[PDB]
RNA sequence: AGAUCUUGGUGGUAGUAGCAAAUAUUCAAACGAGAACUUUGAAGGCCGAAGUGGAGAAGGGUUCCAUGUGAACAGCAGUUGA
Protein backbone atom coordinates (compact mmCIF):
# COMPACT_ATOMS: atom_id res chain seq x y z
CA UNK A 1 0.00 0.00 0.00
CA UNK A 2 0.82 3.83 0.23
CA UNK A 3 0.84 3.10 3.70
CA UNK A 4 3.64 1.28 4.67
CA UNK A 5 6.11 0.38 7.66
CA UNK A 6 10.19 1.34 7.54
CA UNK A 7 10.92 -2.24 8.45
CA UNK A 8 8.27 -3.29 4.79
CA UNK A 9 10.07 -0.38 2.99
CA UNK A 10 13.44 -1.93 3.60
CA UNK A 11 12.41 -5.09 2.58
CA UNK A 12 11.02 -4.26 -0.59
CA UNK A 13 14.31 -2.06 -1.01
CA UNK A 14 16.25 -4.93 -0.56
CA UNK A 15 14.33 -7.24 -2.70
CA UNK A 16 14.26 -4.52 -5.84
CA UNK A 17 18.20 -4.16 -5.52
CA UNK A 18 18.75 -8.11 -5.69
CA UNK A 19 16.15 -8.31 -8.60
CA UNK A 20 18.31 -7.60 -11.66
CA UNK A 21 20.59 -9.44 -14.32
CA UNK A 22 24.12 -10.67 -13.94
CA UNK A 23 26.98 -8.54 -14.94
CA UNK A 24 28.16 -9.34 -18.46
CA UNK A 25 31.46 -10.16 -17.02
CA UNK A 26 30.87 -12.86 -15.08
CA UNK A 27 30.41 -15.15 -17.86
CA UNK A 28 33.91 -14.38 -18.88
CA UNK A 29 35.51 -15.82 -15.35
CA UNK A 30 37.39 -18.77 -14.73
CA UNK A 31 35.02 -21.95 -13.90
CA UNK A 32 31.93 -19.37 -13.90
CA UNK A 33 29.59 -22.48 -14.65
CA UNK A 34 26.70 -19.38 -14.53
CA UNK A 35 24.34 -18.62 -17.39
CA UNK A 36 21.69 -16.36 -15.86
CA UNK A 37 20.24 -14.89 -12.93
CA UNK A 38 17.85 -17.69 -11.83
CA UNK A 39 16.03 -16.04 -9.05
CA UNK A 40 14.55 -12.60 -10.90
CA UNK A 41 11.19 -12.26 -10.01
CA UNK A 42 8.56 -10.73 -11.82
CA UNK A 43 6.08 -8.75 -9.50
CA UNK A 44 3.09 -10.32 -11.31
CA UNK A 45 3.89 -13.99 -11.85
CA UNK A 46 5.68 -14.78 -8.32
CA UNK A 47 4.17 -12.75 -5.29
CA UNK A 48 6.65 -12.11 -2.09
CA UNK A 49 6.45 -14.30 0.55
CA UNK A 50 5.25 -10.88 2.60
CA UNK B 1 -0.20 40.52 -49.32
CA UNK B 2 -2.92 38.28 -50.45
CA UNK B 3 -3.48 37.23 -54.05
CA UNK B 4 -5.72 34.81 -55.90
CA UNK B 5 -3.96 31.84 -55.52
CA UNK B 6 -3.02 32.83 -51.64
CA UNK B 7 -6.48 32.76 -50.80
CA UNK B 8 -7.04 29.37 -52.85
CA UNK B 9 -4.85 27.40 -50.58
CA UNK B 10 -5.63 29.65 -47.70
CA UNK B 11 -9.14 28.00 -48.16
CA UNK B 12 -7.73 24.51 -47.66
CA UNK B 13 -5.38 25.58 -45.14
CA UNK B 14 -8.16 26.65 -42.76
CA UNK B 15 -9.96 24.24 -42.70
CA UNK B 16 -9.43 21.30 -40.36
CA UNK B 17 -12.50 19.52 -40.32
CA UNK B 18 -15.85 19.28 -41.76
CA UNK B 19 -19.32 21.35 -40.86
CA UNK B 20 -19.76 22.16 -37.36
CA UNK B 21 -16.24 22.31 -36.97
CA UNK B 22 -13.58 25.47 -35.58
CA UNK B 23 -11.63 26.68 -38.32
CA UNK B 24 -8.22 27.32 -37.63
CA UNK B 25 -7.02 30.31 -36.73
CA UNK B 26 -3.11 30.43 -37.14
CA UNK B 27 -0.54 28.69 -37.50
CA UNK B 28 3.03 29.99 -37.35
CA UNK B 29 7.29 28.70 -37.37
CA UNK B 30 9.38 30.05 -34.93
CA UNK B 31 12.84 29.77 -33.43
CA UNK C 1 -4.68 8.43 -72.73
CA UNK C 2 -3.94 6.62 -68.84
CA UNK C 3 -4.32 9.61 -66.96
CA UNK C 4 -7.99 9.78 -67.33
CA UNK C 5 -10.80 11.37 -64.99
CA UNK C 6 -14.21 10.27 -65.61
CA UNK C 7 -17.69 10.44 -63.41
CA UNK C 8 -19.83 7.94 -62.61
CA UNK C 9 -23.08 7.13 -59.94
CA UNK C 10 -22.71 3.92 -58.33
CA UNK C 11 -26.10 1.37 -57.05
CA UNK C 12 -24.77 1.45 -53.41
CA UNK C 13 -28.39 -0.30 -52.94
CA UNK C 14 -28.13 -2.73 -55.33
CA UNK C 15 -24.59 -3.29 -53.97
CA UNK C 16 -25.70 -3.53 -50.84
CA UNK C 17 -28.56 -5.40 -50.50
CA UNK C 18 -28.56 -8.10 -48.27
CA UNK C 19 -26.11 -6.84 -45.52
CA UNK C 20 -26.29 -6.89 -42.44
CA UNK C 21 -27.09 -3.78 -39.94
CA UNK C 22 -23.43 -3.28 -38.86
CA UNK C 23 -21.47 -4.53 -41.71
CA UNK C 24 -23.11 -2.18 -44.22
CA UNK C 25 -21.44 0.78 -44.39
CA UNK C 26 -18.03 -0.99 -44.53
CA UNK C 27 -19.42 -3.10 -47.33
CA UNK C 28 -20.54 -0.25 -49.40
CA UNK C 29 -16.57 1.43 -49.35
CA UNK C 30 -15.24 -2.42 -50.13
CA UNK C 31 -17.92 -2.31 -52.77
CA UNK C 32 -16.91 1.26 -54.01
CA UNK C 33 -13.15 -0.06 -54.30
CA UNK C 34 -13.88 -2.95 -56.20
CA UNK C 35 -16.18 -0.70 -58.34
CA UNK C 36 -13.07 1.26 -58.92
CA UNK C 37 -10.84 -1.53 -59.61
CA UNK C 38 -13.04 -3.22 -61.91
CA UNK C 39 -13.82 0.46 -64.41
CA UNK C 40 -10.42 1.59 -63.84
CA UNK C 41 -8.30 -2.18 -64.18
CA UNK C 42 -6.04 -0.55 -61.08
CA UNK C 43 -5.72 -2.72 -57.94
CA UNK C 44 -4.47 0.35 -56.00
CA UNK C 45 -7.55 2.37 -55.56
CA UNK C 46 -7.55 5.39 -52.87
CA UNK C 47 -11.00 7.06 -51.23
CA UNK C 48 -11.12 10.08 -50.34
CA UNK C 49 -12.03 11.21 -46.64
CA UNK C 50 -15.12 13.31 -47.66
CA UNK C 51 -16.18 10.31 -50.25
CA UNK C 52 -15.43 8.00 -47.09
CA UNK C 53 -17.71 11.03 -44.71
CA UNK C 54 -20.16 10.75 -47.13
CA UNK C 55 -20.87 6.91 -47.50
CA UNK C 56 -21.11 7.38 -43.31
CA UNK C 57 -23.01 10.10 -43.51
CA UNK C 58 -26.30 8.39 -42.59
CA UNK C 59 -24.65 6.21 -39.56
CA UNK C 60 -23.63 2.21 -40.14
CA UNK C 61 -26.97 0.53 -41.44
CA UNK C 62 -28.92 3.80 -43.28
CA UNK C 63 -26.37 4.18 -46.63
CA UNK C 64 -26.95 6.27 -49.56
CA UNK C 65 -28.99 4.45 -52.16
CA UNK C 66 -26.57 5.84 -54.85
CA UNK C 67 -23.64 8.27 -54.55
CA UNK C 68 -22.10 9.99 -57.39
CA UNK C 69 -18.24 9.34 -57.40
CA UNK C 70 -15.42 10.46 -59.76
CA UNK C 71 -12.75 8.20 -60.50
CA UNK C 72 -9.34 9.83 -61.75
CA UNK C 73 -6.63 7.54 -62.70
CA UNK C 74 -2.55 9.37 -61.71
CA UNK C 75 0.18 8.26 -61.96
CA UNK C 76 1.92 6.30 -59.14
CA UNK C 77 4.95 8.72 -59.64
CA UNK C 78 5.22 9.38 -55.99
CA UNK C 79 7.57 5.81 -55.00
CA UNK C 80 8.66 2.71 -57.25
CA UNK C 81 5.62 0.23 -56.00
CA UNK C 82 4.71 -2.25 -58.83
CA UNK C 83 1.24 -0.47 -59.24
CA UNK C 84 2.47 2.37 -61.43
CA UNK C 85 -1.00 3.69 -61.59
CA UNK C 86 -3.65 4.52 -58.60
CA UNK C 87 -7.08 5.37 -58.81
CA UNK C 88 -8.51 8.56 -56.33
CA UNK C 89 -12.05 8.85 -56.06
CA UNK C 90 -13.90 11.61 -55.18
CA UNK C 91 -17.40 12.71 -53.68
CA UNK C 92 -19.24 14.58 -56.13
CA UNK C 93 -22.43 16.37 -54.34
CA UNK C 94 -25.57 16.00 -56.15
CA UNK C 95 -28.58 17.11 -56.21
CA UNK C 96 -30.82 14.62 -57.71
CA UNK C 97 -29.70 11.39 -59.32
CA UNK C 98 -32.39 11.67 -62.81
CA UNK C 99 -30.63 11.09 -66.15
CA UNK C 100 -27.18 11.04 -64.73
CA UNK C 101 -24.93 8.96 -67.17
CA UNK C 102 -20.96 8.33 -66.80
CA UNK C 103 -19.51 11.40 -68.26
CA UNK C 104 -15.79 12.40 -69.14
CA UNK C 105 -14.62 15.43 -67.07
CA UNK C 106 -11.59 17.40 -68.24
CA UNK C 107 -9.51 19.44 -65.92
CA UNK D 1 26.98 -29.01 -42.39
CA UNK D 2 25.75 -32.27 -42.60
CA UNK D 3 22.54 -32.18 -45.39
CA UNK D 4 20.55 -35.41 -45.78
CA UNK D 5 21.16 -36.30 -49.67
CA UNK D 6 24.05 -34.48 -50.61
CA UNK D 7 24.64 -32.97 -53.88
CA UNK D 8 26.28 -35.54 -56.85
CA UNK D 9 28.22 -32.85 -58.23
CA UNK D 10 28.36 -29.88 -55.71
CA UNK D 11 29.66 -27.71 -58.04
CA UNK D 12 26.66 -27.22 -60.01
CA UNK D 13 24.70 -26.96 -56.56
CA UNK D 14 23.25 -24.35 -53.80
CA UNK D 15 22.66 -25.61 -50.61
CA UNK D 16 19.94 -23.61 -48.31
CA UNK D 17 19.15 -23.91 -44.41
CA UNK D 18 17.33 -22.58 -41.60
CA UNK D 19 16.69 -24.23 -38.04
CA UNK D 20 13.52 -23.45 -35.47
CA UNK D 21 11.61 -21.69 -37.63
CA UNK D 22 8.33 -20.87 -36.02
CA UNK D 23 5.96 -22.41 -39.14
CA UNK D 24 3.66 -24.69 -38.78
CA UNK D 25 5.72 -28.23 -39.68
CA UNK D 26 2.53 -30.09 -41.46
CA UNK D 27 2.08 -26.69 -43.68
CA UNK D 28 5.57 -26.17 -44.50
CA UNK D 29 5.75 -29.81 -44.90
CA UNK D 30 3.26 -30.34 -47.48
CA UNK D 31 4.38 -26.95 -49.25
CA UNK D 32 7.94 -28.63 -49.77
CA UNK D 33 6.23 -31.43 -51.33
CA UNK D 34 4.14 -29.12 -53.51
CA UNK D 35 7.40 -26.98 -54.83
CA UNK D 36 9.74 -29.93 -54.91
CA UNK D 37 11.28 -30.75 -57.84
CA UNK D 38 9.77 -27.33 -59.57
CA UNK D 39 12.31 -24.86 -61.31
CA UNK D 40 12.90 -21.96 -58.95
CA UNK D 41 11.63 -19.17 -61.55
CA UNK D 42 8.68 -21.75 -61.21
CA UNK D 43 8.65 -22.44 -58.10
CA UNK D 44 8.87 -18.78 -56.93
CA UNK D 45 5.67 -17.70 -58.95
CA UNK D 46 4.24 -20.83 -57.17
CA UNK D 47 4.23 -19.72 -53.86
CA UNK D 48 3.66 -15.88 -54.64
CA UNK D 49 0.03 -17.37 -56.27
CA UNK D 50 -0.12 -19.98 -53.04
CA UNK D 51 0.38 -16.38 -51.10
CA UNK D 52 -2.54 -14.61 -53.58
CA UNK D 53 -5.07 -17.38 -53.20
CA UNK D 54 -4.71 -18.33 -56.91
CA UNK D 55 -3.16 -21.84 -56.38
CA UNK D 56 -2.90 -24.03 -53.69
CA UNK D 57 -0.95 -26.62 -52.12
CA UNK D 58 -2.44 -29.96 -51.77
CA UNK D 59 -2.70 -31.00 -48.14
CA UNK D 60 -1.92 -35.19 -48.60
CA UNK D 61 -0.79 -36.61 -45.65
CA UNK D 62 -1.85 -34.31 -43.14
CA UNK D 63 -5.14 -33.46 -44.32
CA UNK D 64 -7.68 -33.99 -41.30
CA UNK D 65 -10.14 -31.61 -41.40
CA UNK D 66 -8.80 -29.45 -44.43
CA UNK D 67 -11.60 -28.55 -46.73
CA UNK D 68 -11.80 -28.76 -50.54
CA UNK D 69 -11.12 -26.25 -53.04
CA UNK D 70 -11.23 -26.41 -56.97
CA UNK D 71 -7.80 -25.40 -57.20
CA UNK D 72 -6.69 -28.85 -55.57
CA UNK D 73 -7.78 -30.13 -58.77
CA UNK D 74 -4.81 -29.28 -60.90
CA UNK D 75 -2.50 -31.62 -58.82
CA UNK D 76 -4.52 -34.85 -58.61
CA UNK D 77 -5.83 -34.42 -55.40
CA UNK D 78 -8.96 -32.82 -53.30
CA UNK D 79 -7.73 -31.30 -50.62
CA UNK D 80 -5.79 -28.24 -50.77
CA UNK D 81 -4.73 -24.68 -48.69
CA UNK D 82 -2.90 -21.26 -48.51
CA UNK D 83 -0.03 -21.60 -46.27
CA UNK D 84 0.68 -17.64 -46.55
CA UNK D 85 3.53 -18.27 -43.48
CA UNK D 86 4.92 -21.22 -44.99
CA UNK D 87 4.86 -19.67 -48.83
CA UNK D 88 6.80 -16.79 -47.19
CA UNK D 89 9.16 -18.65 -45.28
CA UNK D 90 10.26 -20.95 -48.52
CA UNK D 91 10.24 -17.80 -50.25
CA UNK D 92 13.01 -16.58 -48.05
CA UNK D 93 15.14 -19.73 -48.22
CA UNK D 94 14.44 -20.08 -51.85
CA UNK D 95 15.76 -16.14 -51.94
CA UNK D 96 18.56 -17.07 -49.57
CA UNK D 97 19.67 -20.02 -51.90
CA UNK D 98 19.55 -17.93 -54.93
CA UNK D 99 22.07 -15.43 -54.00
CA UNK D 100 24.03 -18.63 -52.68
CA UNK D 101 24.27 -20.19 -56.34
CA UNK D 102 25.16 -16.51 -57.16
CA UNK D 103 28.20 -16.68 -55.03
CA UNK D 104 29.49 -19.87 -56.05
CA UNK D 105 28.93 -17.95 -59.69
CA UNK D 106 26.41 -21.10 -61.23
CA UNK D 107 23.27 -18.93 -63.27
CA UNK D 108 20.13 -18.86 -61.41
CA UNK D 109 18.07 -19.17 -64.24
CA UNK D 110 18.49 -23.40 -64.56
CA UNK D 111 18.29 -24.04 -60.85
CA UNK D 112 15.78 -26.94 -59.82
CA UNK D 113 14.93 -27.70 -56.50
CA UNK D 114 15.96 -31.09 -56.09
CA UNK D 115 16.42 -31.47 -52.91
CA UNK D 116 13.83 -30.16 -49.78
CA UNK D 117 13.22 -31.71 -46.21
CA UNK D 118 11.35 -30.16 -43.52
CA UNK D 119 12.08 -31.68 -40.17
CA UNK D 120 10.55 -31.08 -36.69
CA UNK D 121 12.04 -28.93 -34.11
CA UNK D 122 11.70 -28.97 -31.00
CA UNK D 123 8.39 -27.75 -29.48
CA UNK D 124 8.52 -24.58 -27.59
CA UNK D 125 6.07 -24.56 -24.76
CA UNK D 126 3.16 -22.20 -23.54
CA UNK D 127 0.27 -22.81 -21.05
CA UNK D 128 -3.36 -22.61 -21.47
CA UNK D 129 -6.43 -22.81 -18.94
CA UNK D 130 -9.47 -24.77 -19.12
CA UNK D 131 -12.30 -25.57 -17.28
CA UNK D 132 -12.31 -26.85 -14.16
CA UNK D 133 -8.64 -25.02 -12.94
CA UNK D 134 -6.88 -26.99 -15.50
CA UNK D 135 -3.22 -26.58 -17.54
CA UNK D 136 -2.58 -28.11 -20.55
CA UNK D 137 -0.09 -27.56 -22.90
CA UNK D 138 -0.34 -25.07 -26.06
CA UNK D 139 2.82 -26.16 -27.77
CA UNK D 140 4.35 -24.88 -31.40
CA UNK D 141 5.89 -27.16 -33.50
CA UNK D 142 8.48 -24.88 -35.71
CA UNK D 143 10.82 -26.63 -38.33
CA UNK D 144 13.60 -27.66 -39.55
CA UNK D 145 13.61 -26.80 -43.30
CA UNK D 146 16.97 -27.84 -46.13
CA UNK D 147 16.78 -27.48 -49.65
CA UNK D 148 19.17 -27.91 -52.31
CA UNK D 149 18.79 -27.18 -55.57
CA UNK D 150 20.93 -28.03 -59.09
CA UNK D 151 21.60 -26.83 -62.27
CA UNK D 152 19.73 -28.97 -65.42
CA UNK D 153 18.92 -28.12 -68.80
CA UNK E 1 6.10 8.75 -35.18
CA UNK E 2 3.93 8.21 -31.90
CA UNK E 3 2.38 11.04 -30.16
CA UNK E 4 1.11 9.49 -27.19
CA UNK E 5 3.10 11.58 -24.36
CA UNK E 6 2.71 14.87 -26.42
CA UNK E 7 -1.03 14.66 -26.68
CA UNK E 8 -0.61 13.78 -23.08
CA UNK E 9 1.13 16.53 -22.05
CA UNK E 10 -1.23 19.07 -24.49
CA UNK E 11 -3.99 17.40 -21.83
CA UNK E 12 -2.43 18.87 -18.74
CA UNK E 13 -0.84 22.42 -20.40
CA UNK E 14 -4.27 23.36 -21.95
CA UNK E 15 -6.29 21.69 -18.95
CA UNK E 16 -8.88 20.21 -20.79
CA UNK E 17 -9.39 16.23 -21.63
CA UNK E 18 -7.44 14.06 -24.60
CA UNK E 19 -10.72 14.72 -26.34
CA UNK E 20 -10.55 17.90 -26.97
CA UNK E 21 -6.64 17.86 -28.03
CA UNK E 22 -5.69 18.74 -31.36
CA UNK E 23 -2.50 17.88 -32.80
CA UNK E 24 -1.29 18.86 -36.19
CA UNK E 25 -1.54 16.02 -38.48
CA UNK E 26 0.96 17.54 -41.12
CA UNK E 27 3.61 18.95 -38.61
CA UNK E 28 3.67 15.22 -36.58
CA UNK E 29 7.98 15.53 -37.03
CA UNK E 30 7.52 18.81 -35.31
CA UNK E 31 5.34 17.77 -32.34
CA UNK E 32 7.21 14.53 -31.70
CA UNK E 33 10.27 17.08 -31.00
CA UNK E 34 8.23 18.41 -28.35
CA UNK E 35 9.23 16.28 -24.63
CA UNK E 36 8.42 18.52 -22.64
CA UNK E 37 5.92 20.84 -21.21
CA UNK E 38 7.72 24.03 -21.97
CA UNK E 39 7.36 23.01 -25.77
CA UNK E 40 4.34 22.34 -25.85
CA UNK E 41 3.49 25.70 -24.32
CA UNK E 42 5.44 26.84 -27.57
CA UNK E 43 3.49 25.08 -30.09
CA UNK E 44 0.25 26.04 -28.58
CA UNK E 45 1.32 29.61 -29.56
CA UNK E 46 2.46 28.55 -32.57
CA UNK E 47 -1.31 26.74 -33.46
CA UNK E 48 0.60 22.91 -34.12
CA UNK E 49 -1.94 22.30 -31.27
CA UNK E 50 -5.44 23.42 -30.76
CA UNK E 51 -8.21 23.05 -27.82
CA UNK E 52 -11.28 21.98 -30.23
CA UNK E 53 -14.24 23.16 -29.28
CA UNK E 54 -16.88 21.54 -26.86
CA UNK E 55 -19.61 19.44 -28.56
CA UNK E 56 -22.54 20.92 -28.97
CA UNK E 57 -25.64 20.28 -26.74
CA UNK E 58 -28.07 22.41 -28.12
CA UNK E 59 -31.04 23.53 -25.17
CA UNK E 60 -33.10 25.53 -27.35
CA UNK E 61 -35.60 22.10 -28.43
CA UNK E 62 -35.48 22.18 -24.33
CA UNK E 63 -36.83 25.67 -24.53
C1' A F 1 5.92 -56.66 -20.73
C1' G F 2 2.55 -56.10 -17.31
C1' A F 3 1.76 -54.04 -10.94
C1' U F 4 -5.18 -48.03 -12.87
C1' C F 5 3.59 -49.58 -11.37
C1' U F 6 7.86 -44.85 -10.54
C1' U F 7 10.54 -41.06 -13.42
C1' G F 8 11.56 -39.10 -18.24
C1' G F 9 10.42 -38.78 -23.30
C1' U F 10 7.17 -39.44 -27.69
C1' G F 11 2.75 -40.58 -30.88
C1' G F 12 -2.47 -41.17 -33.07
C1' U F 13 -6.28 -38.05 -31.99
C1' A F 14 -5.00 -33.32 -35.11
C1' G F 15 -3.62 -28.75 -38.26
C1' U F 16 -8.87 -31.22 -35.07
C1' A F 17 -12.00 -28.90 -30.85
C1' G F 18 -11.50 -24.30 -30.55
C1' C F 19 -9.60 -18.41 -30.49
C1' A F 20 -18.75 -16.73 -30.56
C1' A F 21 -21.00 -12.87 -22.98
C1' A F 22 -21.33 -7.17 -22.61
C1' U F 23 -24.26 -3.15 -30.58
C1' A F 24 -18.90 -1.11 -34.35
C1' U F 25 -16.25 0.14 -37.12
C1' U F 26 -14.32 3.21 -41.70
C1' C F 27 -11.13 6.56 -44.73
C1' A F 28 -6.34 9.05 -45.43
C1' A F 29 -1.41 9.90 -43.77
C1' A F 30 3.30 9.24 -40.84
C1' C F 31 7.03 5.95 -39.00
C1' G F 32 8.64 1.38 -40.52
C1' A F 33 11.69 -4.22 -44.19
C1' G F 34 6.80 -5.30 -42.77
C1' A F 35 0.31 -2.16 -40.53
C1' A F 36 -6.95 -5.14 -39.63
C1' C F 37 -4.48 -4.16 -34.48
C1' U F 38 0.88 1.57 -33.49
C1' U F 39 0.37 7.09 -33.90
C1' U F 40 -2.04 11.51 -35.95
C1' G F 41 -6.30 13.66 -38.52
C1' A F 42 -11.45 13.03 -40.33
C1' A F 43 -16.01 10.43 -39.65
C1' G F 44 -19.61 6.73 -37.24
C1' G F 45 -20.68 4.81 -32.56
C1' C F 46 -20.56 3.19 -27.16
C1' C F 47 -20.03 4.07 -21.51
C1' G F 48 -24.29 8.14 -20.27
C1' A F 49 -22.50 11.24 -13.68
C1' A F 50 -25.63 4.40 -9.32
C1' G F 51 -19.91 5.79 -15.88
C1' U F 52 -16.13 2.19 -19.66
C1' G F 53 -15.20 9.48 -15.78
C1' G F 54 -11.95 11.81 -11.52
C1' A F 55 -9.62 10.28 -6.71
C1' G F 56 -8.60 7.06 -2.20
C1' A F 57 -8.53 2.48 1.86
C1' A F 58 -6.82 -2.93 1.87
C1' G F 59 -3.56 -5.54 -1.17
C1' G F 60 0.58 -5.34 -4.79
C1' G F 61 5.82 -3.49 -4.72
C1' U F 62 8.52 -0.28 -8.85
C1' U F 63 4.03 -2.32 -12.16
C1' C F 64 5.18 4.82 -12.01
C1' C F 65 8.32 8.07 -15.98
C1' A F 66 11.61 8.67 -20.25
C1' U F 67 14.78 6.24 -24.01
C1' G F 68 15.98 1.84 -26.67
C1' U F 69 15.21 -3.61 -28.38
C1' G F 70 12.20 -6.82 -31.18
C1' A F 71 14.86 -13.18 -28.80
C1' A F 72 11.01 -15.13 -25.57
C1' C F 73 5.97 -13.33 -23.35
C1' A F 74 1.10 -10.33 -24.31
C1' G F 75 -3.36 -18.15 -26.66
C1' C F 76 -3.80 -13.52 -34.30
C1' A F 77 -0.41 -9.74 -35.02
C1' G F 78 2.29 -5.52 -33.33
C1' U F 79 6.46 -0.49 -35.34
C1' U F 80 2.74 -1.43 -29.17
C1' G F 81 3.15 -3.05 -23.95
C1' A F 82 1.94 -3.67 -16.85
MG1 LIG G 1 -2.36 -11.95 -8.91
MG1 LIG H 1 -11.83 -36.17 -38.87
MG1 LIG I 1 -9.94 -21.70 -21.33
MG1 LIG J 1 -9.08 -21.47 -11.07
MG1 LIG K 1 9.29 -51.63 -19.36
MG1 LIG L 1 -11.69 -25.14 -36.70
MG1 LIG M 1 -15.77 -20.37 -32.80
MG1 LIG N 1 -25.56 6.24 -25.43
MG1 LIG O 1 -12.53 5.24 -11.29
MG1 LIG P 1 4.00 2.75 -18.35
MG1 LIG Q 1 0.80 -13.96 -30.08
Amino acid sequence: SSHKTFRIKRFLAKKQKQNRPIPQWIRMKTGNKIRYNSKRRHWRRTKLGL
Amino acid sequence: IMNQEKLAKLQAQVRIGGKGTARRKKKVVHR
Amino acid sequence: NEVVTREYTINIHKRIHGVGFKKRAPRALKEIRKFAMKEMGTPDVRIDTRLNKAVWAKGIRNVPYRIRVRLSRKRNEDEDSPNKLYTLVTYVPVTTFKNLQTVNVDE
Amino acid sequence: VRYSLDPENPTKSCKSRGSNLRVHFKNTRETAQAIKGMHIRKATKYLKDVTLQKQCVPFRRYNGGVGRCAQAKQWGWTQGRWPKKSAEFLLHMLKNAESNAELKGLDVDSLVIEHIQVNKAPKMRRRTYRAHGRINPYMSSPCHIEMILTEKE
Amino acid sequence: SMLRLQKRLASSVLRCGKKKVWLDPNETNEIANANSRQQIRKLIKDGLIIRKPVTVHSRARCR
